[PDB]
């Protein structure tokens, strides 16, 4: 198999450990799940391209319309601990030890 | 399992092949259970809301049994066509696969040899 | 070209049927120079 | 009747715009509907040979089907040549 | 399941050097996988106590199978039984005992070797016998 | 060369995967993901694709990422840390690098590559079809029909992307 | 498994036809409109047989009737063509619309001097039937045997033996 | 390659001259997020052109038309809630 | 919220997970699964406190996530056979992929953290809907693609859910947190029997759909979040707290409760496909979720608790809510044991 | 699906795109139209475990057309055999190689 589809499948493999390690912002974490479905759309958009699939070209549209709303919701509760916290850190975000 | 047989018509409560099936009397003892259910239902609707248990308007405790009765009758036709079904296709499956279920050999007790192991 | 290699059937069938698959432009070119590669694949979509 | 005109009245008096789009999307969503051409578009939408007319296997009782191009059996799209 | 494989195709008893060596080899797998979650759960101070809590764990996990496959082997040679359960008793408890000693306590020493002593017997138990944990969906 | 130009772009898209991987300064992050993004928009370019290529410039970088790196900018401490910085960003970073190398110099000597899916490491270029696509672009004409297969796919999206305006002013809101 | 029969390059080689696109397009509704049952019949053997091997025969005849058109107008008004495809060329998508005094230069010998005739639109598209020889394939596809389906349920719906039959639930 | 190329050149000459000029010598993200939205509602109609030729634009015409309400109705939710009407 | 915007958000929810029970092709469950998660995070947040905000975060990342990773579970499955159609997976990589995505959907194995922190902050009406219909979404796509799944694969998953779960909730103090980690526990019950059988994997649900509901509102009409708070109700409300103590004894699992339906079923299931090792830990350890029941139960009708003098006022007023469904939940989870054989209507 | 509501109201949502041998605008095939007719037309009626089992080798082939994995395989072992021949100057290439 072409090597640039394993270019992609690691490229969703860097973004999964960037999005599990987390350094310090939960912008950079946005980030990484965004990278997350970028990767996928691409691998997307070459399979369906490629095997001619006409009717699955739907599936690269639908596909981001509702990664992109994960960032909607991902963006507006960062600011809300923004608001409250200050900075967005995860380091903040630990008021439910319990 | 079921799940995919052949004919599966979906969201189908009540398959027409259970209409062959003696329908369950009304005094099964399954079904009763179930107006025993809504009575324990009525019960504890009073005591939640601090009525007089028993004499506290019994026409919910009428529709609570009626409720459990009728939803209860329409359960025990499936419980009863599925459980049929069951063993109706199973009862097949053995005429069309009979070297898959060998049947045993006469062989009575006076010459099987059970070992007699003493007890002390 | 694989004459010489051990255990190499000549036209081996890729697909169990015998029905004429289409080629795909990998068997087709191939062997060609990298000049007809380039520009009979990505000669559509280069081409402005 | 007299409110509602009243209604319409002071919409126009100072939201215009709305009233505007409203407007346009009104009458944009219900001529589609009843319009006369709209099976027209349908017609000649089919009428348009993007995929090639395969041929078929000529075994006699069909008509229909011309035996020539030319020939005049088969559908004719004599109506798109004057609309 | 290639280091899982080495314990069973090496012959009870026989080969002890063998058995020890995978024996341990599982045991220090294990011991990474349980210092692994618990920097991550519970993160020290800096790496050097990363490592630290790391040493302890994989040195205590080592010195368990280390300990299990070189009792188990030598005791099924030495008293001619391949096949009793008893050779991995005593080797339960030669983990048993490790552990107390590598956390310094008795009592968790004791509780160790009997708890240890009933599982390696159990595990030893279904290996004679068709005892499987992770069955095949038959029906 | 350009055989490999795929190959090159993907090359470029992976490294682009470890600039915003790494969890650098949110802007800095962005634009790790923008060159990464605008790349792989060029692999879809070079496999057809112009629609849904375009797409990833236009409602993905100039349009999910503008207002991510926007909210980045009201946002974020005042010291903002510079790709150096921690030491963990640039040890981040270069443990990304030797990934690709790794597999790269595995890729393109061996062509043996098993790691986690077997794949085979000839060029970009053996994996396309063959065949005539007519008068129609095949991607243009498989998302135009939208509107006369996606009739499931139509109602469901859009009637979540109007939850999805609810949902964003009613946690915004502040109750 | 086995290989995988291609024909040889002897019978392979064949006339081709040595005429650029213009000169093809501007010609292209009187070319498909005479010479076009040996192309019905390679079209249909082509979406029959499925197999381009089967077909190169008829894809001879197709190229050996366009020589056989090509010819009769080379006889013809020659000139006129090398007026009108040479507009044609000079159009960047080839479109018939720029072309239409030179387009009926060219019509108004093959109506009368070869006894041709333009095609209306929608003829050349119509789905038109070809009276062949070539039977129809057995199986196009080289479909292999089908598994054999289960044998399906059959007899009336008896009731449950001995009720649920689940541990001491007597029905 | 001719894409390529264009784009190549743009950024040297870019490049080049701006090299001889440096040696020589809520309610913000409220913004963002309707837009977001908005956007992402606006691709789905992007293929629309195509689409219009489709055989059965009928079904076409109550679908697309479809969308471009559910644009009216994100807004008009937006409005009457405030929404487009920012903090201030 | 307004009474009719929070209307829908609790049924866009609805739907969301109506899709995926419906889909028969893979992207339209990950619609499902997209309206799941973007209805919701609102109602997490409908009272707008720090510990919501923190709940909804913590949710949401794990939710999206585990959403993101099934995607890619898809497009393998795809890559490897060109078929959108929900059946057996294709490959194993997959296969291994979406188990651990559908499961930090689920939360059982380590993807369970989440579980505990996200019902605490959010409050206790929303609790219910998190810990009883945010679970029939993955175990859906489970029942589906049963055949292709890893029997290892699987089970491990399901004894760790038991033992964090029956390990955990003894230190629980906060009710919330202690319905999680029960929900824990049981998750991993029907998610082990979920490779031999679906039926009772499906039983198990019901079941403890159920008792869950009749653990909630229950506590939502004590009023009460603490061990302690939920203890002082029996002198308010002795009938409830007399209930509350016979949900706990069915959820525990003694029998003739209906808590015995799940497991004695789950334990002859597996009984049937050799595995018998395994049933023999999952209900020993299953005590451990005992003891923590027993702990509430003994601290809320059991053995009454000390009052305090201003709740004299609180017998001066009756109740407002009518708690609907709460009488026939309740008795819908202690007294079916007796009807055991219904549960061939399922299948 | 799990609540097959597909199949009893008679109506379509999904199984449109479900697969690529299905109905496509303008009649354009789907790169492997022709072999996962073969396979799909092998599994109807005959069910999930036996199918896997009886329709492999068109399964096989399908895969081949559509994942292409030892096809451009061989592939390599023509270039790579060819360039281990020409370097040590036992090949020469043909003119129509080259042009
Ligand atoms: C099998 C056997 C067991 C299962 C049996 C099946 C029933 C299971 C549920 C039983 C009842 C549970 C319940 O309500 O407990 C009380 C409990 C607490 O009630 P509460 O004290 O009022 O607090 C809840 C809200 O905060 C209150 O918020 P509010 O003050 O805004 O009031 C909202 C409420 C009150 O009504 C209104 O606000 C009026 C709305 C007007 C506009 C809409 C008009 C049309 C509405 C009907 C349309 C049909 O209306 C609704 O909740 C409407 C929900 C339906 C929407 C329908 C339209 C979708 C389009 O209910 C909830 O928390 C609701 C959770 C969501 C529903 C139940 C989910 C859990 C069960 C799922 C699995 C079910 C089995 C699956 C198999
Ligand atoms: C609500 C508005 C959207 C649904 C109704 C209008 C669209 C009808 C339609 O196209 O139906 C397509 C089909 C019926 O097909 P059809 O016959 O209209 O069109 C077939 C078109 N070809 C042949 C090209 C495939 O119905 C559905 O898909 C149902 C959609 C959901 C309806 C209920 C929503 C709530
Ligand atoms: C021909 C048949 C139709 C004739 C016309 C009928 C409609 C008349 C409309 C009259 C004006 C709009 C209604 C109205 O009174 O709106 C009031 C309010 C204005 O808000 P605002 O400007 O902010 O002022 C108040 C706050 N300071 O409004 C609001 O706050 C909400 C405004 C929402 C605007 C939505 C616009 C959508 C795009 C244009 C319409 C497209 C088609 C929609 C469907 C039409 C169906 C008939
Ligand atoms: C024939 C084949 C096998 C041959 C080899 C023999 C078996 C393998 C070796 C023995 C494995 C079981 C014994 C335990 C090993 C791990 C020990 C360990 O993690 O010790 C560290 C720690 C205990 O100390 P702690 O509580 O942290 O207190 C000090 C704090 N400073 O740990 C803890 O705090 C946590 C508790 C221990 C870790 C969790 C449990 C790990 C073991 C699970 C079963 C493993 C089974 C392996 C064999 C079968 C599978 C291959
Ligand atoms: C399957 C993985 C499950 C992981 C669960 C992690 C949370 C619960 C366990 C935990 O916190 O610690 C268990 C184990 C031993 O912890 P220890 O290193 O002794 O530290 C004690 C003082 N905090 O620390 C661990 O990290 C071991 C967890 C896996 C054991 C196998
Ligand atoms: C499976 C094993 C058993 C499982 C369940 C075990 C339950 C008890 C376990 C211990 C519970 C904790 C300790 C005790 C807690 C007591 C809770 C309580 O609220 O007690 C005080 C309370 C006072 O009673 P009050 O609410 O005033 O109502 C009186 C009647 N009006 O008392 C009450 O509110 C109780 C009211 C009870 C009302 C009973 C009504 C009986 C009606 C019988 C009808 C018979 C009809 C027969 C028909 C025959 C023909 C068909
Ligand atoms: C408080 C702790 C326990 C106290 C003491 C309780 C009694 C001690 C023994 C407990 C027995 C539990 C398991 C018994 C269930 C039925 C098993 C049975 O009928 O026998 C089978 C015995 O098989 C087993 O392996 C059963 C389990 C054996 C013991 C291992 C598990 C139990 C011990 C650990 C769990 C309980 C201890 C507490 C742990 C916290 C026969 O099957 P077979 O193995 O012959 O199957 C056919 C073929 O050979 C394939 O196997």
């Amino acid at each position: 198999m072409p090597l640039v589809y394993m270019n992609i499948i690691m490229a969703f493999a860097i973004a999964l450990a960037g999005l599990l390690m987390y350094r310090s912002h939960l912008m950079s974490s946005l980030l990484c799940l965004e990278g997350m479905m970028l990767s996928l759309f691409i691998m997307s958009t070459l399979i369906i391209l490629n095997t001619h699939f006409t009717l699955a070209n739907m599936m690269p549209i639908i596909l981001l319309v509702f990664a992109a709303c994960e960032a909607a919701l991902g963006l507006s509760l960062l600011v809300m601990v923004s608001n409250t916290y200050g900075t967005d850190y995860v380091q903040n975000l630990n008021l439910l030890q319990c | 399992m079921m799940s995919g047989r052949p004919g599966r018509v979906p969201l189908q409560f009540l398959p027409n092949e259970a209409r062959s099936l003696p329908p369950p009397k009304l005094t099964d003892p399954r079904l009763v259970y179930m107006g025993f259910l809504g009575y324990c239902s009525g019960l504890i609707d009073n005591a939640i809301r601090r009525r007089p248990v028993v004499s506290a308007g019994l026409h919910r405790q009428l529709l609570y049994v009626t409720s459990f009765v009728f939803f209860g009758y329409y359960l025990l036709k499936r419980q009863d066509y599925m459980y049929a079904l069951r063993d109706h296709d199973m009862f097949a499956y053995v005429k069309s696969h009979p070297e898959d279920f060998p049947e045993k050999d006469k062989k009575t007790y006076g010459e099987i040899l059970e070992e007699f192991h003493p007890v002390r | 070209i694989m004459k010489d290699v051990p255990d190499w059937k000549v036209g081996e069938s890729v697909f169990h049927t015998t029905r004429w698959v289409t080629p795909m432009m990998g068997e087709l070119y191939g062997l060609r120079t990298n000049e007809e590669i380039l520009s009979a694949t990505y000669g559509f979509i280069w081409y402005t | 009747a007299g409110r509602i005109a009243s209604f319409l009245k002071n919409a126009w008096a100072k939201e215009p715009v709305l009233v505007a789009s409203f407007a346009i999307g009104g009458l944009a969503i219900i001529l589609p509907s009843l319009s006369p051409y709209t099976n027209y578009a349908i017609r000649i939408n089919r009428a348009t040979p993007y995929n090639y007319p395969v041929p078929l296997r000529d075994d006699g009782n069909m008509p229909d089907v011309p035996s020539h191009p030319q020939d005049p059996q088969g559908p004719s799209l004599e109506w798109l040549k004057n609309l | 399941k290639t280091l899982l494989h080495k314990y069973s195709d090496i012959p009870e008893g026989t080969e002890c050097h063998r058995k020890a060596y995978a024996s341990t080899s599982i045991g220090g797998a294990t011991g990474l996988i349980v210092s692994a979650y618990s920097i991550a759960l519970k993160p020290p101070a800096s790496f050097l106590e990363g490592v630290a809590r790391t040493g302890r764990y994989t040195f205590t996990s080592a010195a368990i199978g280390a300990i299990f496959g070189l009792t188990s082997c030598i005791s099924a040679q030495v008293r001619e039984k391949p096949d009793d359960p008893l050779n991995y008793f005593i080797g339960g408890c030669a983990g048993g005992l490790t552990l107390g000693a590598r956390t310094r306590s008795y009592g968790i020493g004791a509780a160790a070797c009997a708890y240890m002593g009933l599982t390696a017997a159990l595990v030893k138990m279904g290996q004679l016998e068709g005892w499987q944990v992770f069955a095949e969906p038959k029906v | 060369m350009t055989m490999y130009i795929a190959f090159i772009l993907s090359t470029i898209f992976v490294i682009g995967f470890v600039g915003f991987s790494s969890k650098p300064s949110p802007i800095y992050g962005g634009l790790g993901l923008i060159v990464s993004g605008g790349v792989g928009c060029g692999i879809v370019l070079n496999f057809g694709g112009s629609f849904l290529g375009l797409m990833v410039f236009l409602i993905y970088l100039g349009g999910m990422l503008v207002v991510f790196g926007y909210t980045t900018a009201m946002a974020t401490e005042m010291y903002p840390e510079v790709w150096v910085s921690n030491k963990t960003v640039f040890g981040a970073f270069v443990s990304g690098l030797m990934m690709e190398f790794c597999m790269v110099y595995y890729a393109l000597k061996e062509e043996e590559v098993e790691i986690i899916f077997k794949f085979n490491g000839l060029g970009d270029w053996v994996i396309y079809d063959t065949g005539d696509s007519g008068f129609f672009s095949e991607e243009a004409m498989g998302i135009a029909a939208l509107y006369s297969y996606g009739t499931w796919l139509v109602i469901v999206t859009g009637w979540s992307l109007l939850i999805g305006v609810v949902v964003i002013m009613e946690i915004t809101r502040g109750n | 498994p086995g290989i995988v029969e291609l024909p040889t390059l002897e019978d392979l080689k064949v006339q081709e036809v040595k005429v650029s696109s213009s000169v093809l397009k501007a010609a292209a509704h009187h070319y498909g409109a005479q010479c076009d049952k040996p192309n019905k019949e390679f079209m249909l053997c082509r979406w029959e047989e499925k197999d381009p091997r089967r077909c190169l025969e008829e894809g001879k005849l197709v190229n050996q009737c366009a020589l056989d058109f090509f010819r009769q107008i080379k006889r013809h008004c020659a000139e006129p063509f090398t007026e009108y495809w040479t507009c044609i060329d000079y159009s960047g998508l080839q479109l018939f619309r720029h072309c239409r005094k030179q387009q009926a230069k060219f019509d108004e010998c093959v109506l009368d001097k070869l006894g041709w005739v333009r095609p209306d639109l929608g003829e050349l598209s119509k789905v038109t039937k070809v009276k062949t020889d070539r039977p129809l394939p057995e199986n196009p596809y080289h479909s292999r045997a089908r598994p054999e389906p289960n044998p399906e349920a059959e007899g009336d719906l008896k009731p449950a033996k001995h009720g649920s039959r689940l541990f001491f639930w007597t029905m | 390659m001719n894409i390529m190329l264009t784009l190549l050149t743009n950024v040297t000459l870019a490049s080049l001259l701006v090299l001889i000029a440096f040696w020589l010598p809520m309610k913000f993200f409220l913004v963002a997020i309707t837009f977001l939205l908005f956007d992402l509602e606006i691709a789905l109609l992007l293929p629309l052109p195509w689409a219009s030729q489709t055989n059965n634009l009928k079904t076409m015409l109550t679908m697309a038309l479809f969308l471009l309400i559910l644009l009216a109705a994100s807004l008009a939710y937006e409005w009457t809630q405030k929404g487009l009407e920012w903090a201030e | 919220m307004n009474p009719i915007i929070y209307t829908t958000l609790i049924m866009t929810v609805m739907s969301g997970t109506m899709l995926v029970m419906i889909s028969s092709h893979w992207l339209l469950i990950w619609i499902g699964f997209e309206m799941n998660l973007l209805a919701m995070i609102p109602v997490l947040m409908k009272n707008f406190n720090p510990r919501a905000t923190e709940a909804a975060t913590k949710y949401f990342l794990t939710q999206a996530t585990a959403s993101m990773m099934l995607m890619m579970a898809i497009i393998i499955n795809l890559l490897y056979s060109g078929q959108w159609t929900i059946t057996k997976m294709f490959n194993p990589v997959a296969m291994t992929m979406m188990t651990m995505a559908l499961a930090m959907k689920l939360g059982l194995s380590p993807f369970h953290f989440w579980v505990p922190e996200v019902t605490q902050g959010i409050s206790l009406q929303a609790g219910l809907l998190l810990l009883t219909w945010q679970k029939l979404a993955p175990l859906s796509v489970l029942c589906q693609i049963s055949q292709s799944i890893n029997p290892n694969l699987m089970l491990t998953m399901a004894m760790l859910s038991i033992l964090i779960g029956g390990w955990g909730g003894l230190n629980q103090t906060q009710l919330r947190k202690i319905m999680a980690y029960s929900s824990i526990a049981h998750m991993g019950w029907m998610t082990a029997v979920l490779p031999y059988n679906t039926t009772m994997t499906i039983l198990n649900l019901l079941i403890y759909i159920t008792m869950t509901l009749a653990m909630f509102m229950l506590l939502i009409h004590s009023s009460a979040t603490t061990t302690l708070s939920l203890s002082h109700t029996w002198n308010k409300m002795p009938v409830i707290t007399s209930l509350m103590m016979v949900t706990l004894l069915s959820m525990g699992g003694l029998p003739p409760l209906s808590g015995f339906m799940p497991k004695w079923m789950i334990i002859q299931e597996m009984t049937k496909n050799e595995s018998i090792i395994m049933p023999t830990l999952m209900a020993m350890t299953a005590l451990l979720n005992l003891y923590f029941y027993m702990r509430l139960a003994y601290s809320s009708s059991l053995t009454m608790f000390p009052s305090t003098n201003n709740m004299k006022m609180k017998w001066q007023f009756e109740h407002t809510k009518q708690m609907k469904l709460l009488p026939t939940m309740i008795v819908l989870s202690t007294l079916v044991l007796p009807m055991t054989p219904a549960l061939s209507s399922l299948n | 699906p799990f609540f097959d509501v597909q199949k009893r109201l008679g109506l379509d949502l999904d199984r449109w795109m479900t697969i690529q041998s299905a109905e496509q605008p303008h009649k354009i095939p789907g790169r492997c139209h022709a072999f996962e007719k073969e396979w799909i037309e092998c599994a109807h009626g005959i069910g999930g475990i036996r199918a896997e089992k009886e329709c492999k080798i068109e399964f096989d082939d399908f895969v081949e057309c559509l994942l292409r994995q030892k096809t451009m395989k061989r592939l390599s072992a023509i270039k790579r055999q060819r360039d281990k021949l020409i370097k040590e100057g036992k090949y020469t290439p043909p003119p129509h190689h080259l042009g």
